[PDB]
RNA sequence: AAACGACGAAAACUACGCUUUAGCAGCUUAAUAACCUGCUUAGAGCCCUCUCUCCCUAGCCUCCGCUCUUAGGACGGGGAUCAAGAGAGGUCAAACCCAAAAGAGAUCGCGUGGAAGCCCUGCCUGGGGUUGAAGCGUUAAAACUUAAUCAGGCUAGUUUGUUAGUGGCGUGUCCGUCCGCA
RNA sequence: GUACGGCCGCAAGGUUAAAACUCAAAUGAAUUGACGGGGGCCCGCACAAGCGGUGGAGCAUGUGGUUUAAUUCGAUGCAACGCGAAGAACCUUACCUGGUCUUGACAUCCACGGAAGUUUUCAGAGAUGAGAAUGUGCCUUCGGGAACCGUGAGACAGGUGCUGCAUGGCUGUCGUCAGCUCGUGUUGUGAAAUGUUGGGUUAAGUCCCGCAACGAGCGCAACCCUUAUCCUUUGUUGCCAGCGGUCCGGCCGGGAACUCAAAGGAGACUGCCAGUGAUAAACUGGAGGAAGGUGGGGAUGACGUCAAGUCAUCAUGGCCCUUACGACCAGGGCUACACACGUGCUACAAUGGCGCAUACAAAGAGAAGCGACCUCGCGAGAGCAAGCGGACCUCAUAAAGUGCGUCGUAGUCCGGAUUGGAGUCUGCAACUCGACUCCAUGAAGUCGGAAUCGCUAGUAAUCGUGGAUCAGAAUGCCACGGUG
């Protein structure tokens, strides 16, 4: 409740967004809602898949929907047809016509959802805490990241005691405004409770903002 | 969030919206001077007997996702603690921090 | 009032793994080495999936939506199998990706000049309004036109005003000679 | 170092000197925090200096208490109290009062039947009971299907009920205060220390020097957003530098020098000359410069503190109610009251009110909309109503200013509240409970104790405008410029 909110004020110099469509205040509530009922449902479809980022477009009264993941083998399928059958349902959800893309990430162990991902079902089928953090942090520094800050908060390793905990390898900066500070949050749901993790992921120094 | 006042603000709407020509007609007949007094009174004593709670003005903007009643904004159609979250995390075309 | 610290030294997907090559880096006098690493690519070991090397056919396509049909190209349809080689990939497919059509041309849908209902008009006579209800016509046409004709058994002489019998529970439950409506 | 015992002494007592019994500790040197009614230094409208305010008086919401059926929930020193609530007449919103219910108002589910559905008839204020006039909307083998209704339970609902002493998320304060740590090395047997300390300097752990310190992370600054000089690009809905007609209006003919419009840049960096300082860092002057030392404003809130605040945005592990804490709508009350309080608007009158020419802003919002004109109304606005997702039209002749007049120090031609009535906007309905209007009574109050708060520059202080909430209902909130 200190820290500042990093995806919020990076947004407007490398962080590109989730949703840049142009709706004129009648219909962005309803655009939203599909957005995050869309967004849902393909968790709840990749939940074995490692999936990271979704975005939403909407060029003349269609929906795109690009997701960012690592194994798009089961959402392809075989032949490749998968794809398609889920493609309908959610143009079901949304209503106008749909379209999805797949942007499968080479080597994502640098991705914030995915880097804290797998710790959560290690948690879950109740491997060591320690062992799962040592190996997260281990993972997402050997490929050449400069920092990644995970914060852990309740009942470490299925504890009694809802504390706070966080480790920081490398370099992490939040007041810097030109470093790339990929943000996000996730949640492990265990026979004694629930426990939230936040990870911060410092990628380096980026000049020029946009237009790469 | 109550599932209770989720429902009659629905009702209020999909009821609202269907007296819409019979409102305006007799909304512009009782507002034009050139009609009967009689027929006036006949229409606002069956407009007062329609269903109460189908009244245009007798909703209130209720926020979209969380149904928060109030600080519903016309722009999002969200409450305040929602479109921060929204546009922190960068779902809205163009929200960013600003400094005049 | 309390708060210990033990075993990724019980690496929990292999992301196909499995092989191997250059450099980088943590290591330290400088280095190597294990691998501690990712990281450019090489080739095939080794399981692989798909289009294949099969033949038949010349399929083939695309502006006009249909068509013999026209420069043309990356264009391409059926049946069993694979001997050994070759492109991709790894539970890989839409979008991203690369440049398109020449004409003839019936024109079906699509817009009709004398009429069946709604307008004095609640049955129905209205040519004064009209619909594919009648001639007809290409990416379009031989234009063309749902309102204003007085008035009829037009809810039918008893429903509008005289007025009359009993084919009425009349009245606090009420039999009650009777007041009161038809 | 006590009793007995021996000696000494007039005495006080001295000297020699035990035993029984209790405990697992009693201690000294040093380190880290903490504390002191110990000290030193430094900083911030913290004081001082100033300038305006709050306690004195209408009124407004908000707070505690009281009353009440409830006066709906939480917030409770800074850091709650014009707070959530960016607008409670019913609806509303969770509180109160009467009545209807039961896998329920809202979620998936089977046995099937009716297209869903549109107008009305009635009893009830209503809650929802009867029902008719009706429609048969697209589709497989018609042991029919999607969609929507209806019933029968059981598989289910529902909780703004509580637990912020289980929590996630979020927020405020300490505090944009300047510190909080780590790696290696070194020192001490060790706990531990150095770095982080000391002089200059600063907004700073900012920079320098010295010193077993050398470096690094979160950190102080910058990178992010505007303003301030200048360059180029594109010239419409804008400008008329120059030229022309001209209805005297930029109307267009034209154009891109300018103001403006959005895109890319030059640009202030101790860069300089002098003094001081340690031949440093820096500070002070001056020169250029549009700007000078951070050029000027805003976000960015470091490890951590407050069982800090919300299970009432939301989710949430446990209790919980399952024929009612779930659920039904109508009428009230959240707006009341002998009171005390935070905050602000409104006034004290000669820089001030009364009226008549007259002037200069920025930025904004607009289709269930913004809504020019015109006819009217002493006024609110009524009718008719152009244009416009807008550098086009509306909201919107802004004022303070200015030149005149006028009043003359008085409860005042100040001050505008309470009162009876009148319509208007507005939403089915303003007795509880809106606002506007103007005719009429014209309150209080006449710079207010102790206390007390805000500001260091285009800021205090004054004047008006704009924006979101929403049928309307701002002295609250957020912004904008003028004076200064
Ligand atoms: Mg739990
Ligand atoms: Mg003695
Ligand atoms: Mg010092
Ligand atoms: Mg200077
Ligand atoms: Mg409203």
């Amino acid at each position: 409740g200190q820290k500042v909110h990093p995806n919020g004020i990076r947004l407007g110099i490398v962080k590109p967004w989730n949703s840049t469509w142009f709706a004129n205040t009648k219909e962005f509530a309803d655009n939203l809602d599909s957005d995050f009922k869309v967004r849902q449902y393909l968790t709840k479809e990749l939940a074995k898949a490692s999936v990271s980022r979704i975005v939403i477009e909407r060029p003349a009264k269609s929906i795109r929907v690009t997701i960012h993941t690592a194994r798009p083998g089961i959402v392809i399928g075989k032949k490749g047809e998968d794809v398609e059958k889920l493609r309908k349902v959610v143009a079901d959800i949304a209503g106008v016509p749909a379209q999805i893309n797949i942007a499968e990430v080479r080597k994502p162990e640098l991705d914030a959802k995915l880097v804290a991902d797998s710790i959560t079902s290690q948690l879950e089928r109740r491997v060591m805490f320690r062992r799962a953090m040592k190996r997260a942090v281990q993972n997402a520094m050997r490929l050449g990241a400069k920092g990644i800050k995970v914060e852990v908060s309740g009942r470490l390793g299925g504890a009694e005691i809802a504390r706070t905990e966080w480790y920081r390898e490398g370099r992490v900066p939040l007041h810097t405004l030109r470093a790339d500070i990929d943000y996000n949050t996730s949640e492990a749901h265990t026979t004694y409770g629930v426990i939230g993790v936040k990870v911060w992921i410092f990628k380096g120094e980026i000049l020029g903002g946009m237009a790469a | 969030a109550k599932q209770s006042m989720k429902a009659r603000e629905v009702k209020r709407v999909a009821l609202a919206d269907k007296y819409f020509a019979k409102r305006a007609e007799l909304k512009a007949i009782i507002s034009d001077v050139n009609a009967s007094d009689e027929d006036r009174w006949n229409a606002v004593l069956k407009l007062q007997t329609l269903p109460r709670d189908s009244s245009p003005s007798r909703q209130r903007n209720r926020c979209r996702q969380t149904g928060r009643p109030h600080g519903f904004l016309r722009k999002f159609g969200l409450s305040r603690i929602k479109v921060r979250e929204a546009a922190m995390r960068g779902e809205i075309p163009g929200l960013k921090k600003a400094s005049w």
